[PDB]
């Protein structure tokens, strides 16, 4: 739970966002992930924020972001069938 | 018997049935086999070799009745032969209780392919490797009826099952005709075995059976030595 | 590869390899032999003390399936009580149907045939268990047989099972069966089993001795093992 | 008694080279009839009859049972079926309930389908087959058409006459009878056609 | 060439043949065992050695010979426990003949079922084969004697002389050099032959006690199993 | 005993089912029918998959079954599990005239079977039925009729039908000569004898090889034309004058 | 039978066949229903017809009761499969109490037979996912969906089908009480959205009305094509 | 790993994983310590909780007026042999108007765990009984283990890091046998308090008692009735 | 990258870090195949007696 | 590679079972509370359209007139047996005239919560929150997919858990009231959802020995939260 909060921190603490939000519930949702999801994540939320002509996120360009990646992707998804080590 | 009930029976990416082909590579190479219908009656004919010279040819039979006026010989293995053939001898007398008559050939064809066909869909099983040839003399006409693993069948004027189906199939083109006696019959039955087997062909290495509108009657090893003068 | 995994497979050179792995999971357990006199049977384990681990009294490998007959189990412990269970069962089966003891041979089939029938398919493993049988009847003399994990049961004067098995046997064939009466036989498994299994990697031994014959009166009990103590006052004078 | 619940009679009537069977019109309730158009004589297939005699229930019921195996017969195989074939069969439909039985009495009147040959034939209650040449009879009234066919029977017989003797025998046979009256119907069947003539019997 | 699944379970392959069964045919090769049938004029007989490597173990319970009715006896090779449930089925179903149909089984009859079951266990995919192969002979009115094999394929047959086991490439070979050359067949030159025969094949030239001798004549119908007295007789009988 | 399971029930991860389609690709080798209902009675059309010299044409049928007095069924696919289809079918159509003592209305007929397949795609494992059939029939309340079967339990009315892969061009061709209800018996019969022409790549449909037969209403009767040979061959003459006649266009 | 669990739970918490099934859903039809307050309106989308056949027996919308009625996604049939037992199930609460079975429990009995019938011994899970709009007593227009899972839950109006992301962005950007004023305008609104989707040529779209206090009427499609003459009318009086 | 896959494949080494497995599932539970006198059986366990505010998981049930089981491991299993164990006491009770004997309540605890420990498609059943009781002769202790192979013994302990409770008894199953209830019990939280890192030990929320008794019938304490009994006790030493 | 199928690829290579986007390519509609046989017809003496329709 | 689903693990604990206590943690959140006034609860209904009529989303259910509950992740699942274990209760008042106390209740339900198996299918995907006011006071109980029962005074489930666990230790004594208990659950519940807190979010349930049915409509719910 705490690592991706961190992780977050670390992909987050140097590019343009806005501070005011939070990064617990973006952490809370994403029970199975990586990094390189959490990575993915914001760099979508940037591309998103690309979208229109912006220099700060918001909370929906990272909610945009989780069911772009997760939900969406979750049919690759890399890890169901490495968790148990085939 | 476990609770698996699976069939093992799985269509191909194209679409096809690997264990019917596979099934009908088995029948492919197993005894020879030809079976001529002409006019009056049915003949029947496989090629019955003994591995050695020891071997009895008073115990183990080909051709077998099924009712009093119905024949059935196979191209394959004898182990599902057995099997199926008793399938077919319960099967008919449950007919002749229902409705105190012989059976006719094509109802056993139907209930035989019915059984077979039942049994491919079947779970955890194999299906047969066995093609059959059955005969009878029913309602005046006579019938020739070939099956196969795949559940299905035909219905032959004349045919061949076994090793060089296709050589004996092209002498059967040539050879055969619309009329015949039951003697012609069984004089272009054993040419077509004597294509494909090897050079001694006795009283033994043939096994030969007929039927009349007066019954099914299976030859006898005299008879064979009988016939095999001036051979095929 | 592959071909070890069901019990129902066979091999690319024709034979069964979990009957083997099942054969040799019994190769592990504790040397247990037993052996017949012309008016008894005498059967004897090895039972190893760790430190403490149990009381002079658990999971006694020395069973008694019927009246005149008892175990002697070698290998996976559950799977021989479960089996005594069935013979126990047979044993009743036979004394309500037919009125009379079972005899051995009848016992050793029925109990052989369940254990060839659990070999037979994949639902359920083979046993792990290799057994003795003994016995006596007036008319029928002494019998001892010995029923591996295939099923495979026949008949012995002497036999061994463990993990010295060969070792165990080198001093059967030594005694003979017909000048015996079974009370020398008592202490000449004693000292023998005192003799085998040295104190290498256990420490602490303890035995126990079935029994069973004409002595009995046709009962197959435990000895009363405390009482002329037999082995180890020859056992003490065994190792030189 | 149960076969007295509801009256009944079936005759069948061999003749030379064609077959007569005839029945009667009554249904009611052992003394209060109800109408006088009750079916007791069924087609299956063609130049084949079957008459059914007895309890009502038995009778429409073992007549849709016998229907249904009867088309899952001449469907399973081609041709149309030989009498000889229907007889086992309805002897195995009514043996099938051999503790449960049925309470019938099948009365079979057909052509051969190869031939002109006729055919003729009863059942009883549990499948007892019999073949004869002049006639067999069904129901309570039994004694009334035994007396007029015994009486009355020629064996070689043209239509006509047949028919007369057949209307004679079921007028008198019936009108002795007191549960089973109300009409006659007869139906008088040959190689080329089928005929079917009501008559002129007391509504009594 | 091999698809899939077909080297574990009974089903077909591309070259259409099933392994399981043609593993089956040396499970029978693991046993080291011959036997050999010989039927002549009104006798047939049965030769079949033992292998008892141990002083310790009988000679009564390593008997292979299986009287399985009063007119029909067997011998056994492949594995043990397939073997003796094996004759368990024959048994049963033979006497389950005598109650259905009232008079003695002929031996043809016995196979046939015997056969089916053995199809049973090959048929479906989800039981293992029975790895044995069984020997049958009988006699028959009208027809003298009978010897028959039934296989773990489920193909029964049945001939004049006949050998399974290990080493029977070389007994057939000499079969055929010995029964197609026109002897006539006495009570000693079948028992003669019968001895002889598995003489040249292993080369040992032995004692009367290894081999056992299975013997039915037209003269006494029940299944005999021959004395090491009278086998010592045909064993200085055929000695020159 | 479970990593020799086969697994032909649980969804493919592309999406849809997969044992499925592999069945509908077993459908479209080994077969080519269709029917032509446009008024006063209804047909079909077949194609010998068999046509070689040695066999006996005793039947008095081929892949047609008339499975009552009012409906048959085309055939396409493996043929024996049809026969445990016909035989299952015939025998609940029967019943139903056993219950109710009036014949089967085709629909309900049609989703009688149309479950017994869906219960074997469903669950178990069973290997799915690789048989797709056709229906023609009658009613009481709309006449002549035409249904295509599925090996998923799907089915669907059609006024002109199609099961073989050599026929989806016939499809095409249905469209392109496309009639709004007129089938006086010889037009409807020029235009299958046309469809079959020119699908079928046998040259000029030797009529052996082919196969027609066609329900009328009656009255009494409701007679189903399993018709003979030479009405074929002298209908093949006829187009063949037709298609002479045509071909005066260029 | 079969002694197997078909659906087992993945290592990162889920059941692959009940999210997967609903991609079956997603690629089938698109059908939309909304309530009114007096008329409920439902209907598909993408019949997706061959024109030239046939089309009683391709009806995507049926009834289980003279209340109650249907609509689905996803492949027909278990639907099919569905629906029989739905029908014998609402007739046998019939049996019982006097009253007109209620949405809810239909919809309850839905869900139950798919949780249960995912729960079990192997049977593959109903990729299908349906809508069951009717009015129960005192005239209440409710309507419910179905999920894979099982789950009923009782919406405003409807997304499923292929794209059903676009259809409910402009229910969001149309969830006008306006629209819900006129029952015509509850009819065409049910029309706009089917033409916010797919071709709408008037030919796939196949429209079921029932005003509660009646059964359903299969509107004839040539009404439909006066109510898209007046939508474009409509949108041409918007310029 | 493609033989550690099912109950019913025997290894190429003989050592059938699955029920290894179950072992150390067993392994995974709370310590726990049963030790007999001639005259009294005593059976101690330790509780643990998932949070501070829940309560602690108990692990001392009651079975009948003289036998009580100790567990650990799962509680699905426990709780299903455990109405197997009562349906088995009260039938003979019912019909032979007697108490059991534990010996043969244990053979067929025995029997009953091995069906599926040998059919395929079945787990053994991770379960951890400490079995005390009275028959005729005296007090048992038995332990069972997932492969059916139920000891008797006069003092073990299974659970997490339990071996130095053993070393524990080792150096006084001497001293047992002679002793009344009250120093007996506090020997077997003696184990109890070095079966502990040394800084948190057994203060009145975690430890539960069953004794039973010639004229005592079966009966569980907790925290209340075990302040009495957890007062005469020394400190750990240096 | 460009693939057919997808699910039978290895998924060690569809994680993120390596590949970001995942791009479905439908059968697309009954609009833009007009833009299709419009440009593919665009540059051809199309007979107006056709209709793309 | 798809092994034996009743398989245990090369550590010790299974697969499936585990696989479910890791499914729980997708599922909306929830907070119970015991106080000796009466057992409050709380949770989240996760509301995702406009178009998805609110008050239908069941997440607080009744299992007898004093013996509530609350579910999670899975809905249909828990439907099974919140269905079954009404019936037992039943059963219990029924042949015995009295209530069925809760954590008979949950022995009951915790009795088959692992029955799956192939003879005689899969593991149930739900977290349960039991409450109610037996004999013993009032009562909350929590189970879980493996049977693992036990008691907890005041316990908070699914995606939430580590913080709500966390920051409700730090708020929660043995003395505490009802109001006060319903507002310190509300407040933990507005700092882990993700939408603005109204009244159509959340719903309570509370059942105290005097308050004797759990009885919750709407617009209490507003005075509660205007009270923030």
């Amino acid at each position: 739970l705490e690592g991706r909060t961190h992780i977050f921190k670390i992909h987050a603490r140097s590019m343009s966002v806005e501070r005011d939000i939070r990064f617990e519930l973006l952490a809370r949702l994403c029970p199975n992930s990586t990094g390189a999801e959490i990575r993915s994540v914001c760099t979508e939320a940037g591309m998103f924020a690309i979208r229109a002509r912006r220099k700060i996120a918001t909370e929906k360009d990272f909610l945009e972001a989780v069911n772009k990646v997760i939900k969406s992707y979750a049919k690759f998804s890399a890890t169901p069938r490495y968790m148990t080590y085939n | 018997e476990r609770g698996y009930s699976f069939s093992l029976t799985t269509f191909s990416p194209s679409g096809k049935l690997v264990q019917i082909e596979y099934a009908l590579a088995a029948v492919a190479g197993g005894a020879p086999s030809v079976g001529i219908k002409a006019a009056n009656g049915v003949v029947l004919a496989t090629e019955k070799k003994q591995k050695s010279i020891l071997y009895d040819e008073r115990s183990v039979h080909k051709v077998e009745p099924i009712t009093k006026h119905i024949g059935l010989v196979y191209s394959g293995m004898g182990p599902d032969y057995r099997v199926l053939v008793h399938r077919a001898r319960k099967l008919a007398q449950q007919y002749y209780l229902v409705y105190q008559e012989p059976i006719p050939t094509a109802q056993l064809v139907q209930r035989v392919a019915s059984v077979m066909q039942e049994y491919t869909q079947s779970g955890g099983v194999r299906p047969f490797g066995v093609s059959l040839l059955i005969c009878g003399w029913n309602e005046g006409r006579p019938y020739l009826f070939q099956s196969d693993p795949s559940g299905a069948y035909f219905a032959w004027k004349a045919t061949a099952m076994g090793k060089n189906y296709v050589n004996g199939k092209t002498f059967l083109e040539k050879r055969y005709n619309e009329d015949l006696e039951l003697e012609d019959a069984i004089h272009t039955a054993i040419l077509t075995l004597k294509e494909s087997f090897e050079g001694q062909m006795t009283e033994d290495n043939i096994e030969v059976g007929i039927c009349n509108e007066a019954g099914f009657r299976r030859l006898t090893p005299t008879e064979v030595k009988d016939y095999l003068a001036a051979i095929a | 590869t592959g071909y070890d995994l069901s019990a129902s497979t066979f091999s690319p050179d024709g034979r069964v390899f979990q009957v083997e792995y099942a054969m040799k999971a019994v190769e592990n357990s504790s040397t247990a032999i037993g052996i017949r006199c012309k008016d008894g049977v005498v059967f004897g384990v090895e039972k190893l003390v760790l430190s403490k681990l149990y009381e002079e009294g658990s999971n006694k490998r020395l069973f008694n399936v019927d009246r005149h007959v008892g175990m002697a189990v070698a290998g996976l412990l559950a799977d021989a009580r479960s089996l005594a269970d069935i013979a126990r069962e047979e044993a009743s089966n036979f004394r309500s149907n037919f009125g009379y003891n079972i005899p051995l041979k009848h016992l050793a089939d029925r109990v052989a045939m369940y254990v060839h029938a659990y070999t037979l398919y994949s639902a359920v493993r083979p046993f792990g268990c290799s057994f003795m049988l003994g016995s006596y009847s007036v008319n029928d003399g002494a019998q001892l047989y010995m029923i591996d994990p295939s099923g495979v049961s026949y008949g012995y004067w002497g036999c061994a099972i463990g993990k010295a098995r060969q070792a165990a046997k080198t001093e059967i064939e030594k005694l003979q069966m017909k000048e015996m009466t079974c009370r020398d036989i008592v202490k000449e498994v004693a000292k023998i089993i005192y003799i085998v299994h040295d104190e290498v990697k256990d420490k602490a031994f303890e035995l126990e001795l079935s029994w069973v014959g004409e002595l009995t009166n046709g009962r197959h009990e435990i000895v009363p093992k405390d009482i002329r103590e037999e082995a180890e006052k020859y056992a003490k004078e065994s190792l030189k | 008694s149960i076969m007295s619940y509801n009256g009944g009679a079936v005759m069948a009537m061999k003749g030379k080279n064609c077959v007569a069977i005839a029945a009667d019109r009554r249904f009611g309730i052992q003394a209060q009839m109800v109408t006088t158009d009750f079916q007791k004589i069924f087609p299956m297939g063609d130049r084949l009859y079957i008459g059914l005699a007895g309890l009502a229930t038995d009778v429409q019921t073992v007549a849709q049972r016998l229907k249904f195996r009867l088309n899952l017969y001449e469907l399973k195989e081609g041709r149309q079926i030989k009498p000889y074939t229907l007889m086992s069969m309805v002897a195995n439909l009514l043996y099938e309930k051999r503790f449960g039985p049925y309470y019938t009495e099948p009365v079979i009147a057909g052509l051969d389908p190869k031939t002109f040959k006729p055919f003729i034939c009863s059942l009883d209650l549990i499948g007892c087959p019999m073949v004869t040449d002049d006639f067999v009879v069904s129901g309570t009234c039994a004694e009334q058409m035994y007396g007029m066919c015994e009486s009355l029977w020629e064996p070689n017989m043209d239509p006509d006459h047949l028919f007369e003797t057949i209307s004679q025998a079921m007028l008198n046979a019936v009108d002795r009878d007191a549960v089973s009256g109300m009409g006659v119907i007869v139906h008088i069947i040959e190689k080329d056609k089928i005929t079917t003539r009501t008559l002129k019997a007391r509504m009594d | 060439s091999s698809a899939g699944f077909d080297r574990h379970i009974t089903i077909f392959s591309p070259e259409g043949r099933l392994y399981q069964v043609e593993y089956a045919f040396k499970a029978i090769n693991q046993g080291g065992l011959t036997s050999v049938a010989v039927r002549g004029k009104d006798c047939a007989v049965i030769v079949t050695q033992k292998k008892v490597p141990d002083k310790l173990l009988d000679s009564s319970t390593v008997t292979h010979l299986f009287k399985i009715t009063e007119n029909i006896g067997c011998v056994m090779t492949g594995m043990t426990a397939d073997s003796r449930s094996q004759v368990q089925r024959a048994r049963y179903e033979a006497a389950n003949w005598k109650y259905k149909y009232g008079y003695e089984i002929p031996v043809d009859m016995l196979c046939k079922r015997i056969a089916d079951i053995s199809q049973v266990y090959t048929q479906n995919a989800e039981m293992r084969p029975l790895g044995c192969c069984m020997i049958l002979i009988g006699i028959d009115e009208e027809q003298g004697p009978q010897v028959y094999k039934c296989d773990p394929a489920g193909y029964y047959c049945g001939f004049k002389a006949t050998a399974a086991g290990v080493k029977q490439t070389e007994s057939t070979s000499f079969l055929e050099k010995k029964v197609k050359k026109k002897f006539d067949w006495t009570f000693e030159q079948t028992v003669e032959t019968a001895i002889t025969c598995l003489s040249t094949v292993l080369s040992i030239d032995f004692k009367p006690s290894e081999i056992e001798v299975g013997v039915v004549t037209v003269e006494n119908p029940k299944f005999r199993i021959l004395t090491e007295a009278e086998i010592d007789a045909h064993l200085v009988a055929l000695a020159e | 005993s479970r990593r020799y399971d086969s697994r032909t029930t649980i969804f493919s991860p592309e999406g849809r089912l997969y044992q499925v389609e592999y069945a509908m690709e077993a459908i479209g080798h080994a077969g080519t029918c269709l029917g032509i209902l446009a008024n006063d009675g209804v047909l079909l059309a077949a194609e010998r998959r068999n046509i070689h010299k040695l066999l006996d044409e005793v039947f008095f049928s081929e892949k047609i079954y008339k499975l009552n007095e009012d409906m048959a069924c085309s055939v396409a696919g493996i043929t024996s599990d049809a026969n445990v289809l016909t035989n299952e079918l015939r025998l609940i159509a029967q019943r139903y005239l056993l219950q109710y003592q009036e014949p089967i209305p085709c629909e309900q007929l049609v989703t009688a079977l149309c479950d017994i397949k869906q219960a074997y795609t469903q669950f178990g494992g069973k290997r799915p039925f690789g048989v797709s059939l056709l229906y023609i029939g009658w009613d009481k309340h709309y006449g002549f009729q035409l249904y295509q079967s599925d090996p998923s339990g799907n089915y669907g009315g059609w006024k002109a039908t199609c099961i073989g892969n050599n026929s989806a061009a016939a499809v095409s061709m249905l469209k392109q000569d496309y009639k709004e209800g007129e089938m006086t018996l010889k037009s409807a019969l020029a235009l299958a004898i046309k469809v079959l022409n020119k699908t079928m790549d046998v040259s000029k449909l030797s009529a052996e090889k082919v196969e027609i037969a066609t329900l009328t209403r009656e009255n009494g009767k409701t007679v189903i034309r399993v018709l003979k040979q030479k009405e074929v061959e002298q209908l093949i003459k006829k187009h063949e004058e037709e298609e002479a006649k045509a071909e005066r266009e260029k | 039978s079969y002694d197997r669990a078909i659906t087992v739970f993945s290592p990162d918490g889920h059941l692959f066949q009940v999210e997967y099934a609903q991609e079956a859903v997603k690629k089938g039809s698109t059908a939309v229903g909304v309530r009114g307050r007096d008329i409920v309106v439902l209907g598909v989308e993408k019949k997706s017809v061959a024109k030239l056949q046939d089309e009683r027996t391709v009806r995507k919308i049926c009834a289980l009761d003279d209340n109650v009625c249907m609509a689905f996604a996803g492949l027909t049939a278990d639907a099919r499969i569905v629906i029989n037992r739905a029908r014998v199930e609402c007739q046998s609460h019939r049996l019982t109490v006097e009253d007109p079975v209620t949405v809810e429990y239909i919809t309850r009995y839905i869900a139950s037979l798919k949780q249960r019938y995912t729960q079990s011994n192997g049977r593959r899970p109903f990729g299908i996912s349906a809508l069951i709009v009717g009015f129960d007593f005192d005239g209440t227009p409710r309507l419910y969906q179905t999920d894979p899972s099982g789950t009923y839950h009782a919406w405003k109006a409807n997304a499923i089908g292929r794209g059903a992301k676009s259809v409910r962005e402009f229910l969001e950007k149309n969830y006008t009480d306006e629209a819900i004023e006129t029952d015509d305008l509850t009819i065409k609104l049910v029309i706009k959205a089917l033409l916010e989707v797919v071709q709408s040529g008037g030919k796939n779209i196949e429209l079921a009305v029932m005003r509660r206090d009646q059964s359903l009427k299969i509107l004839n499609p040539e009404e439909i094509e006066k109510y898209v003459a007046e939508i474009e009318k409509e949108k041409e009086e918007n310029e | 790993n493609q033989y550690d896959n099912d109950v019913t494949v025997w290894s190429p080494q003989g050592r059938i994983h699955q029920i290894e497995y179950a072992m150390e599932a067993v392994k995974q539970g709370s310590a726990t310590v049963g030790l007999k006198s001639k005259t009294h059986a005593v059976l101690v366990a330790l509780k643990r909780a998932q949070s501070e505010l829940a309560a602690h998981q108990k692990k001392i049930l009651h079975v009948d007026n003289h036998i009580g089981i100790s567990i650990a491991g799962l509680t699905a299993d426990a709780r299903l042999l455990c109405n197997f164990m009562r349906q088995e006491c009260l039938d003979s009770r019912f019909v032979f108007d007697r108490p059991l004997p534990v010996s043969r309540l244990v053979s067929l605890i025995g029997s009953k765990t091995q069906i599926p420990t040998q059919r395929y498609g079945r787990r053994p059943y991770g379960v951890g009984l400490l079995i005390a009781g009275y028959d005729d002769m005296g007090p048992h202790i038995f332990q069972t283990c997932p492969s059916a192979n139920y000891f008797d013994c006069r003092a073990m302990s299974i659970g997490a890091r339990s071996q130095s409770a053993r070393t524990y008894l080792e150096r006084h199953m001497s001293e047992f046998m002679e002793c009344n209830l009250n120093e007996l019990v506090k020997h077997g939280l003696r184990a109890l308090r070095e079966t502990l890192p040394a800084e948190q030990d057994l203060t009145t929320k975690n430890v539960s008692i069953g004794i039973v008794g010639k004229d005592l019938e079966f009966t569980i304490y907790d925290d209340d009735d075990v302040s009495p009994f957890l007062e005469g006790l020394e400190e750990r030493p240096q | 990258m460009a693939t057919n199928r997808i699910e039978t690829l290895d998924p060690a290579l569809i994680r993120p870090g390596r590949i970001d986007r995942k791009i479905e390519f439908p059968l697309p509609d009954e609009k833009t195949k007009k833009r299709i046989f419009q440009i593919h017809t665009s540059r051809m003496t199309l007979a107006d007696d056709v209709t793309l329709d | 590679y798809d092994r034996g689903v009743n398989t245990f693990s090369p550590e010790g604990r299974l697969f499936q079972v585990e696989y479910a206590i890791e499914a729980i943690k997708l599922g909306s959140t929830a907070i119970g509370i015991q106080t000796s006034e009466g057992v409050c609860l709380a949770v989240e209904k996760r509301i995702t359209s406009p178009l998805m009529e609110p008050s239908s989303i069941e997440k607080i259910v009744e299992i007898d007139a004093h013996i509530g509950c609350a579910m999670s992740g899975l809905i249909a699942d828990a439907k099974t047996l919140i269905d079954k274990a009404r019936v037992e209760t039943q059963n219990h008042w029924f042949t015995y005239n009295e209530t069925m106390t809760v954590e008979s209740v949950t022995q009951a339900v915790s009795n088959l919560a692992l029955q799956f198996g192939e003879e005689d299918s899969r593991p149930f995907g739900v977290a349960l929150l039991f409450g109610g006011v037996d004999e013993k006071g009032p009562q909350l109980f929590h189970m879980d997919p493996s049977g693992t029962f036990v008691q907890c005074d005041a316990r908070a489930i699914g995606s939430a858990s580590e913080g709500a666990q966390s920051s409700l230790q730090e708020v929660y004594h043995k003395s505490m009231t009802l109001k006060e208990a319903i507002k310190s659950s509300l407040i933990i519940l507005k700092q882990v959802m993700e939408e603005k807190l109204n009244a159509t979010n959340i719903e309570l349930a509370t059942v105290q020995p005097g308050q004797n049915f759990h009885m919750f409509t709407k617009e209490e719910l507003e005075e509660v939260i205007k009270d923030i």
